[PDB]
Formats: C-alpha cells, sequence, structure tokens
RNA sequence: AAAUAUGUAAGAAGUCCUUGUUACUUAAUUGAACGUGGACAUUUGAAUGAAGAGCUUUUAGUGGGCCAUUUUUGGUAAGC
RNA sequence: GGAAUACUGCCAGCUGGGACUGAGGACUGCGACGUAAGUCAAGGAUGCUGGCAUAAUGGUUAUAUGCCGCCCGUCUUGAAACACGGACCAAGGAGUCUAACGUCUAUGCGAGUGUUUGGGUGUAAAACCCAUACGCGUAAUGAAAGUGAACGUAGGUUGGGGCCUCGCAAGAGGUGCACAAUCGACCGAUCCUGAUGUCUUCGGAUGGAUUUGAGUAAGAGCAUAGCUGUUGGGACCCGAAAG
RNA sequence: GAAAUUGUUGAAAGGGAAGGGCAUUUGAUCAGACA
C-alpha cells in the first residue's frame, strides 16, 4: 500500500500550488489597495491645483455595532436589528450601503453605532474575531482552507480574499459576509469617550453614524 | 447483593501524554546583572547582605560570594528574582570561578574543598575591592530601608 | 480546541497568508511615498481664508 | 395505575395544577347539559347542530327486526361460496351449471350493485334485490331467484 | 419590464450575452469634481434676530 | 442577553426511533439505520421512519391496492414495499404475481399472494436482494380513512359529522340541521 | 392637505407562437373559458435575514388587570 | 524660502513590568526555520529546584469581623404590612373508584373482530378449551313509503416522496402511493323531464338542475391496556341559612 | 422509648430581639492522600 508519501506529495504538493496562489494574489491586492489609496490622494491635489474639489465617493460599505441592550426596543428597529443580525449587544457585522439598506440604519440609529471602516480594522476584525457559518456551527477561521470550503465557489479562497471581497463590496458581497459570523466584540477598553451612550455621536453621546471614528472604537473593542 | 453493580466498568488501561511541545529556551538575564556588579539579596538566609555577583549557572541561578571574610556570605546560589543589581561593580578578570557549576553545589559540615575554593575566589576579589576606597566596608554592613525610603524612587 | 490569535502568533499569522513575509521583509508598513510639489491654485487658498 | 398519574406530580405545588384564581369548584357551568340554550348554546350549536326540537313521525311500538334486512354487494357475492368450492365454480362459467348463492341462508336481505363480478353464471336467490345488483347478474348470464 | 427585459435579453444573447436586468437599489454616487469656474463660494453667516410684524 | 428570533431548545418534534417495544422492530431499525447511514440511497433513509411511525401513521395496503400499482406503466416486475401490514381484499378475483416486502402479511392476504405464485418477504430479506432498494416501488396506505378524521374541524358549515353515540332521527337532526328548524348548519 | 399608519405588485402558478372543446356568447370560428403542440433557465428578474417551511389532533391555565412616554374623552382637579 | 513640530492615521517595527487560565492526552492537520539532517513558540504546559509528609493543605463546626438579608402561607393591580391563618411538637390529613366517552399511544388479529352470559375442564375464584348467538364494523339516504353506489385503466388537471430510463456528473425524460388543490362521475333526498307498456291509472325508463346528505369512487376496523380530557355519581378535602 | 418541652454538666456568644447569605481570622473536630 502506497499514499505513505505517496498521496502524501500529492497533497503536500497541491498545498504549495495553493500557498502560491494566495501570495500571488496578496501581493497584487496590496498593489491595488494603495495605489487606489494614492490616486484619491494625488486626485485631491490635482483638483486644488486646478482650483476645482475633489470629492470622495460616498461610502459603499458601513459597520454597525450594536450599542442598546436587549429590552424596552420598539417593533419595528427590533426586527431590523434582527435582520441585520445584530441580536446582542456589542455585536458587529458590515453592511454595503444602498438606499433600501440606508433606510434600515435610519430606523436603529438610536441602538447602533457605526461608521467607514478602514481597511485595518478590517484586516484585524476578520483575523482576530472572524468566524465562519458552516451548517449553522459557527466555526473559527483559523486556516484558509475553512474558507475556500464554503466560499471557493465565488473565488476567495483565502482569508485575505474574504477582507478583500468585504472592503471592495465585491460582486458577491451578500455571500462573503453573510457567510461571516456576527463579530462579538468586547466592552471598549478606553470606555465610550461619552458621559452618556444613547444620544446621538453629534450630540455627545456614542450613537448613529460616527463616520470613520467608527475605527478607533472598534479597535477598542476588538 | 448489597448494590447491583454497573453495566460498564471504566478502562484501567492509563493512556499516554500527547506529544507537548514546549522547548526549554535560555534565560537571558536584565541587562543589569553582570559578573562583578554587587548585589542586595532581598531574602533567605543572606537577606539584606550586599555581595559580589559571579557566574551564571545552567540552573538559572547567580552565583555570589561575599566575599566571605568581608561579610560573611560563602560561594552561593542566589535566585536572580530575590537580587536587587546595583551600579556599582567590580572587575572579575582575575577570579576564575569556571570550576564552579550545578553539581557543585549537589548536597550529596564544610567540605575542604569549599573551604580552599573561598580563598582562591575571595583572594582576587578583595585585590580589586581595595582599589576603590570603602568599597570594602559597604560590602560588609546590611542594607536596610530607612524611614522615607522609596524603592520605586531610589537609584541602585 | 484553542484559537490563536494571527495578530499576536507569528506562526499562525503565517498559516494564512504566506505574504506576510515579503511584507515584512520589505517594510511596507513604512512604505515612502513620492516626493511631488503640486501647490493650490490661489481660489483655493483665497476662499480657504476668507470670512 | 395511580404511580403513573399526574396528581403525584403536582404534590407539593399549592393548586394540584386547578390554578390559583379560579380555583376548582363545584358546578360552575352548572350541572350536566344545563343551559344548552343559554350559555352553554355556542357550544351546542357547532358541535351539535340538530340537538333541540323534533322532526319526523313517532312510532309506537317499533319493533326493529321488523325492519331486517342486510345488505350484500356484488362487490362481495362470490364471498359466500368457500374458496375451495368457489375456484371450481368460476371456471366452467357456464348454463346447465352454474353456482346457487342463498343469500338468505348467508344472513343478507338486499343484494345491490357495488359493482364487478366476473362473467361466470350464478343463481341468486334472494328477498330483495337493487335494480342495478340485478342486471348486472343477468349481464354474467346468471339470474335471481326471489325467495321469503 | 418583463417585455423589456425580454428584449435585452435577446439583443443581449444573440450579440454574446453580458445582460445585467435585475434591478439595483439607488447606489451611492461616486466621486466627482466640482470646478470653481465662474462659481467662487459665497460665505453665508448666521443671521441676528429681527421682529418685523 | 439575546433577542430570540425563534423559540430556544425546541426539539425536531420528528420521532427518532420507533415508540414500539418490539425487539425485532428494534433490530429492523438498526439494520436500516446502517444501511441508511452508509448507502447514499434514498430507498433506505425513507425506510427508516416508516418504521417509527404509529399504527395511525401505518393504515394497511391492501392486496388490491398492491395490484393497482403495478399496473403503472413499467412497474409490473418491480417489488412492492410496504412498511406495515397488508390486508387481502375479497374484491379482486385475478392477483398478479409479484414479490411483497412486507412488515405483516394477514393470513388472507400472504395466501392470495403465494396462490398466484408471488413471494411474502421480510423487509430484512429485501434489504439482502436490495441495499439500495433498487427496482422498488413503495405504497402506502389510505392514512385519512380513518373514522376519526371525521370528526375533526367539526363547525358551521363545515360538513364535518358530530361526535354521536346513537344515531337516526330524533338524534341531533332537527334545529340548526335544516332550514324549517331554527337555520341549517 | 401632510408626517406616522395602510391595500396590491416585484415571474416557471412566468411570457410569446401555433390552433382544438362548448349546449355559454358573437352579425360571424366572433369571443369567453379550459386545453393539445412549440420558444427562452436561473442576474429567473429589488434589498436584508432565514437554528428551515408547511400541516393535523388534543388539552391546561386565563377570561378582576395595573403602570410609563406619546395621542386622547369626561372632570377645577385627583396617587380620579 | 527651507525646515521642524503638533494633530490625526497606518506598520504582517522592536521591546519591558503585571495579572488570571494550562481544557486536551500516542500518532494523524495547516505551517514555520534550515543546503541538509534536523529543529520549532505550528490541531490546549512543560522544564528545573525546594518545603511538609502533616491537621501542613482541605472539609465540617462554633465564634468574630466586612458587606448584605423584613414573615411564611394566601387572595390581590399591589403584602414586611396598621389584610387573614399560624404559640409549640408528634401522629393522622385532600383529584379517588366506578359507568359511558374524545384525542393520542402500545399490542393482538384484520373485512373482520370480541374465549371468561354460558359450557367444557382443572393441581380449583387461577390456568387451559369451546358450540350457538350477540355486539361493534363491512352502506348510504329520506319525516316516511322507500330507493340504494364503475361512461372511463374506479376519471381529468397541478404539486408530490420513492422508484425506473439516459447521462462521468450537472441534468433530462418515465412512473407516480400517502397528502393537498381543482373539475367531473356514482347512490339517497329535493325539483324537472315522463320513452316503451298499461286491469286509464297504474308504471317511472331516460336525460337534467346556483338544491341537498354524518355517502361511493380496490374496505380499516374490532378488542385489551395507559396517560390526559369529558359527564353522572358524597366526586379533590372541610363549610351554610334552610327543607 | 422520637419530638415539642425540662434538670444537670461542659463548651461559647450576648450595649433595644434572634435567626440567614458570600468571605476569611481564631478555636474545636475530621476525611483522604504520601510512601
Ligand atoms: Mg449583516
Ligand atoms: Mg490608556
Ligand atoms: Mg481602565
Ligand atoms: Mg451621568
Ligand atoms: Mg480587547
Ligand atoms: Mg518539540
Ligand atoms: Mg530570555
Ligand atoms: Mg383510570
Ligand atoms: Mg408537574
Ligand atoms: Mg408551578
Ligand atoms: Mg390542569
Ligand atoms: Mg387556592
Ligand atoms: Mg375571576
Ligand atoms: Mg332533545
Ligand atoms: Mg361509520
Ligand atoms: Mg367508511
Ligand atoms: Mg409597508
Ligand atoms: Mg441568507
Ligand atoms: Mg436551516
Ligand atoms: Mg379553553
Ligand atoms: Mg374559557
Ligand atoms: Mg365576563
Ligand atoms: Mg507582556
Ligand atoms: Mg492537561
Ligand atoms: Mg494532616
Ligand atoms: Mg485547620
Ligand atoms: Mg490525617
Ligand atoms: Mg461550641
Ligand atoms: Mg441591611
Ligand atoms: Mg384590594
Ligand atoms: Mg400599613
Ligand atoms: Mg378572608
Ligand atoms: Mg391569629
Ligand atoms: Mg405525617
Ligand atoms: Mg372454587
Ligand atoms: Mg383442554
Ligand atoms: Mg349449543
Ligand atoms: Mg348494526
Ligand atoms: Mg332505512
Ligand atoms: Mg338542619
Ligand atoms: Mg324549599
Ligand atoms: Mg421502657
Ligand atoms: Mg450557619
Ligand atoms: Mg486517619
Ligand atoms: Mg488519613
Amino acid at each position: 500500500a502506497e499514499q505513505v508519501a505517496a498521496e502524501r506529495a500529492a497533497r503536500k504538493a497541491a498545498n504549495k500550488e495553493k500557498r502560491a496562489i494566495i501570495l500571488e494574489r496578496n501581493a497584487a491586492y496590496q498593489k491595488e489597495y494603495e495605489t487606489a489609496e494614492r490616486n484619491i490622494i494625488q486626485a485631491k491635489r490635482d483638483a486644488k491645483a486646478a482650483g476645482s474639489y475633489y470629492v470622495e465617493a460616498q461610502h459603499k460599505l458601513v459597520f454597525v455595532v450594536r450599542i442598546k441592550g436587549i429590552n424596552k426596543i420598539p417593533p419595528k428597529p427590533r426586527k431590523v436589528l434582527q435582520l441585520l443580525r445584530l441580536t446582542r449587544i456589542n455585536s458587529g457585522t458590515f453592511v454595503k450601503v444602498t438606499k433600501a439598506t440606508l433606510e434600515l440604519l435610519k430606523l436603529i440609529e438610536p441602538y447602533v453605532a457605526y461608521g467607514y471602516p478602514s481597511y485595518s480594522t478590517i484586516r484585524q476584525l476578520v483575523y482576530k474575531r472572524g468566524f465562519g457559518k458552516i451548517n449553522k456551527q459557527r466555526v473559527p477561521l483559523s486556516d484558509n482552507a475553512i474558507i475556500e470550503a464554503n466560499l471557493g465557489k465565488y473565488g476567495i479562497l483565502s482569508i485575505d480574499d474574504l477582507i478583500h471581497e468585504i472592503i471592495t463590496v465585491g460582486p458577491h458581497f451578500k455571500q462573503a459576509n453573510n457567510f461571516l459570523w456576527p463579530f462579538k466584540l468586547s466592552n471598549p477598553s478606553g470606555g465610550w469617550g461619552v458621559p452618556r451612550k444613547f444620544k446621538h455621536f453629534i450630540q455627545g453621546g456614542s450613537f448613529g453614524n460616527r463616520e470613520e471614528f467608527i475605527n478607533k472604537l472598534v479597535k477598542s473593542m476588538n | 447483593s448489597a448494590q447491583k453493580a454497573p453495566k460498564w466498568y471504566p478502562s484501567e488501561d492509563v493512556a499516554a501524554l500527547k506529544k507537548t511541545r514546549k522547548a526549554a529556551r535560555p534565560q537571558k538575564l536584565r541587562a543589569s546583572l553582570v559578573p562583578g556588579t554587587v548585589l542586595i539579596l532581598l531574602a533567605g538566609r543572606f537577606r539584606g547582605k550586599r555581595v559580589v555577583y559571579l557566574k551564571h549557572l545552567e540552573d538559572n541561578t547567580l552565583l555570589i560570594s561575599g566575599p566571605f571574610k568581608v561579610n560573611g556570605v560563602p560561594l552561593r546560589r542566589v535566585n536572580a528574582r530575590y537580587v536587587i543589581a546595583t551600579s556599582t561593580k567590580v572587575s572579575v578578570e582575575g577570579v576564575n570561578v569556571e570550576k564552579f557549576n550545578v553539581e557543585y553545589f549537589a548536597k550529596e559540615e564544610i567540605k575542604a574543598e569549599r573551604v580552599e575554593d573561598q580563598k582562591v575566589v575571595d583572594k582576587a576579589l578583595i585585590a580589586e575591592i581595595k582599589k576603590t576606597p570603602l568599597l570594602k566596608q559597604y560590602l560588609s554592613a546590611s542594607f536596610s530601608l530607612k524611614n522615607g525610603d522609596k524603592p520605586h524612587m531610589l537609584k541602585f | 480546541v484553542l484559537k490563536k490569535n494571527p495578530l499576536k502568533n507569528k506562526q499562525v499569522l503565517l498559516r494564512l497568508n504566506p505574504y506576510a513575509k515579503v511584507f515584512a521583509a520589505e517594510k511596507l508598513g513604512s512604505k515612502k511615498a513620492e516626493k511631488t510639489g503640486t501647490k493650490p491654485a490661489a481660489v483655493f487658498t483665497e476662499t480657504l481664508k476668507h470670512d | 395505575p395511580s404511580r403513573f398519574t399526574k396528581t403525584r406530580k403536582h404534590r407539593g405545588h399549592v393548586s394540584a395544577g386547578k390554578g390559583r384564581i379560579g380555583k376548582h369548584r363545584k358546578h360552575p357551568g352548572g350541572r350536566g347539559m344545563a343551559g344548552g340554550q343559554h350559555h352553554h348554546r355556542i357550544n351546542m350549536d357547532k358541535y351539535h347542530p340538530g340537538y333541540f326540537g323534533k322532526v319526523g313521525m313517532r312510532y309506537f311500538h317499533k319493533q326493529q327486526a321488523h325492519f331486517w334486512k342486510p345488505v350484500l354487494n356484488l362487490d362481495k357475492l362470490w364471498t359466500l361460496i368457500p374458496e375451495d368450492k368457489r375456484d371450481q365454480y368460476l371456471k366452467s362459467a357456464s348454463k346447465e351449471t352454474a353456482p346457487v348463492i342463498d343469500t338468505l341462508a348467508a344472513g343478507y336481505g338486499k343484494i345491490l350493485g357495488k359493482g364487478r363480478i366476473p362473467n361466470v353464471p350464478v343463481i341468486v336467490k334472494a328477498r330483495f334485490v337493487s335494480k342495478l345488483a340485478e342486471e348486472k347478474i343477468r349481464a354474467a348470464g346468471g339470474v335471481v331467484e326471489l325467495i321469503a | 419590464r418583463v417585455k423589456a427585459n425580454a428584449a435585452k435579453r435577446a439583443e443581449a444573447k444573440a450579440q454574446g450575452v453580458a445582460v445585467q436586468l435585475k434591478r439595483q437599489p439607488a447606489q451611492p454616487r461616486e466621486s466627482r469634481i466640482v470646478s470653481t469656474e465662474g462659481n467662487v463660494p459665497q460665505t453665508l453667516a448666521p443671521v441676528p434676530y429681527e421682529t418685523f410684524i | 442577553g439575546i433577542d430570540h428570533t425563534s423559540k430556544q431548545h425546541k426539539r425536531s418534534g420528528h420521532r427518532t426511533a420507533p415508540k414500539s417495544d418490539n425487539v425485532y422492530l428494534k433490530l429492523l431499525v438498526k439494520l436500516y439505520t446502517f444501511l441508511a447511514r452508509r448507502t447514499d440511497a434514498p430507498f433506505n433513509k425513507v425506510v427508516l421512519k416508516a418504521l417509527f411511525l404509529s399504527k395511525i401513521n401505518r393504515p394497511p395496503v391492501s392486496v388490491s391496492r398492491i395490484a393497482r400499482a403495478l399496473k403503472q406503466e413499467g412497474a409490473a416486475n418491480k417489488t412492492v414495499v410496504v412498511v406495515g401490514t397488508v390486508t387481502d381484499d375479497a374484491r379482486i378475483f385475478e392477483f398478479p404475481k409479484t414479490t411483497v416486502a412486507a412488515l405483516r402479511f394477514t393470513a388472507g392476504a400472504r395466501a392470495k399472494i403465494v396462490k398466484a405464485g408471488g413471494e411474502c418477504i421480510t423487509l430484512d430479506q429485501l434489504a439482502v436482494r436490495a441495499p439500495k432498494g433498487q427496482n422498488t416501488l413503495i405504497l402506502r396506505g389510505p392514512r385519512n380513512s380513518r373514522e376519526a378524521v371525521r370528526h375533526f374541524g367539526m363547525g358551521p358549515h363545515k360538513g364535518k359529522a358530530p361526535r354521536i353515540l346513537s344515531t337516526g332521527r330524533k338524534f341531533e337532526r332537527a334545529r340548526g340541521r335544516r332550514r324549517s328548524k331554527g337555520f341549517k348548519v
């Protein structure tokens, strides 16, 4: 009987081909990320040269964390919370922005906090707290083979493929994002920076869209 | 019977431990602990005695001597976490120290090898101590926290 | 049995993401940016300091 | 048996399953069929439409067995021949020898038409036949012999 | 939308596919460059309290 | 706390083993769970659960209901499976041959199958002949022909048969059953 | 003439072609209804979610309620 | 003009002090470092040293100390209540049994089923055996006289597990029990039609109808037993004024 | 020959009740386990 080193070296070799593919991909993404990031920087500078104004395309991706406890919630916001999978306090998810999800975010503003996540906080959300849904069962993503197993259908064979398909709002974002179990964050470590959570951010509380400030919060909760 | 007895008994076969992965890597002492440095012993028999640091033994402990004829403290093992490394230092270039290892301290009154090793090491040190005045008396006197001493403040 | 956090476990960091090695070897978290000299037109500067 | 009864399970709970508010009293609805026209009427119509009032003729001293008329469909019929004798008769379906089935002797009073007997001729002696039952008997080349 | 989705179906497949006939919601808008040409920002401030009755 | 979107700790609601205590039925199950675990074959997974069903959900399949199913086009050489008892029907005069795998055959029913030169097989004999259930036709009896379902859904204008003991006129036929007394249902 | 609240629709139970049945209906093989035969697959027709969906039987307790924000009636008001 | 700096953000940059935890128990995975052989911090703690071998550690207990803690039972929107019962202790002390039943379940047998009124018999209130009947089921519908269930592969259509054929597979076609939806057919009632004939008033074929039935359309029952539920009974237990 | 309840003896606590929860000091008492 073979397979001793036989299909060991058929697999281990096949596993090198994939890590090869992943390495090759994650290198391109990094080029994508920073060239896209520099193009914007230089666009804001070119527009100021010509005397004009460059306006950033409004964000297509949003990260929502439920700020409010379980009880005394009116029914209509309470279902939206469920349909966004925030059923527990400090549990976040990603939501792609369209009018049809924008109205949802409107309904739940007093119970959540959300804003525009940076590549950094998405990377550090998935690496530390990312879990998949496989026959329900909430499996941790500790090896790229779990992801390819259930997301390979769409592309997406690596943990970073996931991360890419998320931040870019891919064609498959729905399947990519629903695959991720809702992130369960801890309470912030530096506290909330506010004396009362349940006013709006603008009002000196924590709720509603705080834009890029969602990162310092989420990082203290991750 | 008084009790029926089970339908199932545990296997009395005791299993094997999983193959653990913990390498024993070496202890890197803090930069303040360098041979020739004077130490303050914080605990044990010789607590509060000021003493000279010689060699770092394979069991992680430090090798010190008093010198014996100064403060009464012999060639001895001491734990690097019960000691205060001071700034004041003497050169150990003229002390041998190679002879001294863990086995040398196996339990297995004083053996004459020790009384002699104590004299060869201490004579080298005292040769050096006398170079810097009052260093000998410093080593003969015990350390104590006085009133108003704030360890988290004091330089050593 | 026990989840290991890639963000502090260099082993697990590398089991995912082989590109981590290249990244660190090439710095790349500190990548120094193209030094270019554009300056803003007067309009931008005038209306910025306007009232 | 009593040890499986749920009243063993209720021991220690104050109310025996009977509620603290509304208890277990003697006869809150009244007794028996009381109120079929008043407080219990919603249950009476729906679950018992037709309960109240009369219909039709009284018959004084009506003896059942005046009306005794057990009914047997062609659906069976042939079952009235023991199966050993039976199979012998199906093959050789004929006049000049055709099985005589006395249905009165079998405990039946009327032969109805449920359907489909094979084409074997039969002589069926009965007190009463449905019209279709007899037509079908004829279409197999048998007859009915009215008895009493 | 059915007889429209039938049109761009045939008129695409017979061309070699590339369809996209499901409806999408309002997307966030793209980036754009607004010119200052003939248009300089007109600076406004809050007005004081008046009465006029 | 979790805002619970569904009732927690809910049982599947489906029988898992038979509620029966019959060792042989337990053994038959033991067989077919194995078969259903290792065969990837639809027939075995279905047969497993049929063994769990109560006497109500195992209506008898008659020998004439069997004879019918073999008159389906291309069905005449298939072996019919009845997970449950099989009953005789004096109403068919010609029974085909076949091979019938059931839990039980009544005296009369097995006779009529064998008299025509058929075969009465126990379910385990059928597993050996057809592990993946090849060339099988499963028949279920008429579940809703119980006398009890007559009275289910009783109510106004439902046409549903009162729960009654003595019948005839004089029994629940007048007010509410006809336009001339009160109303009609 | 709002805001909030509310009915319906967002496909395979769909769409198009051909041309059968009738006692209804038409001036009329006209129509109406139900069809036989044929053409196009999942970017098959918005979003989000889905520890699945559907269904049947039987039976408990309950059938004094009270409170808060907002709307609001009677009362000067009320822990009415 | 040329720098610095703050502020905000990023680094898969390095590094120190402290705390809790150490689940698992051969191997199996994904990897990392090496020219290599090997090695590792990579699917959960090991190494080295010391002390006691004991009331040392631990359990129980009494007490002290910090913080906390109102009377139980009940009816109630609301009880610690300035609502009731209860001084204490033991021992009694309340959903039962029966008749007839609904849903469900187990079991026997199944178009049937039920030995136990009785008889036979007996190691004698048991066990074993049994003829005739009877009961319920196998026909329904009418107030009744009465009549009484296949146009047809026991129907058409739509969904339908399973199985069958083709295909490597994805798929496609074939057959389709249970069940569900829908249009029809059959029996009785009601209403209409009223042939052939006739003791000229009998007879009621035949074809129909927004009518109607607890029906037919390849039977599902009968019996024992159990929980729960129903009715009558002293009816879960104790309680009138009365008659 | 239980309990309520009582005498004696022994121990302990007690500034307008007592009793109770978590925790530890102290006293008393005790199991197991080393080899
Ligand atoms: Mg989401
Ligand atoms: Mg801080
Ligand atoms: Mg803090
Ligand atoms: Mg405050
Ligand atoms: Mg944290
Ligand atoms: Mg190792
Ligand atoms: Mg070190
Ligand atoms: Mg009972
Ligand atoms: Mg209970
Ligand atoms: Mg309770
Ligand atoms: Mg109850
Ligand atoms: Mg009570
Ligand atoms: Mg009440
Ligand atoms: Mg009556
Ligand atoms: Mg019946
Ligand atoms: Mg019936
Ligand atoms: Mg709406
Ligand atoms: Mg989903
Ligand atoms: Mg599911
Ligand atoms: Mg009720
Ligand atoms: Mg009620
Ligand atoms: Mg009322
Ligand atoms: Mg640290
Ligand atoms: Mg362990
Ligand atoms: Mg001890
Ligand atoms: Mg102790
Ligand atoms: Mg001991
Ligand atoms: Mg004491
Ligand atoms: Mg207190
Ligand atoms: Mg009150
Ligand atoms: Mg009071
Ligand atoms: Mg009272
Ligand atoms: Mg009292
Ligand atoms: Mg007692
Ligand atoms: Mg006797
Ligand atoms: Mg006998
Ligand atoms: Mg006799
Ligand atoms: Mg009868
Ligand atoms: Mg009759
Ligand atoms: Mg009296
Ligand atoms: Mg009186
Ligand atoms: Mg005595
Ligand atoms: Mg106590
Ligand atoms: Mg002992
Ligand atoms: Mg001991």
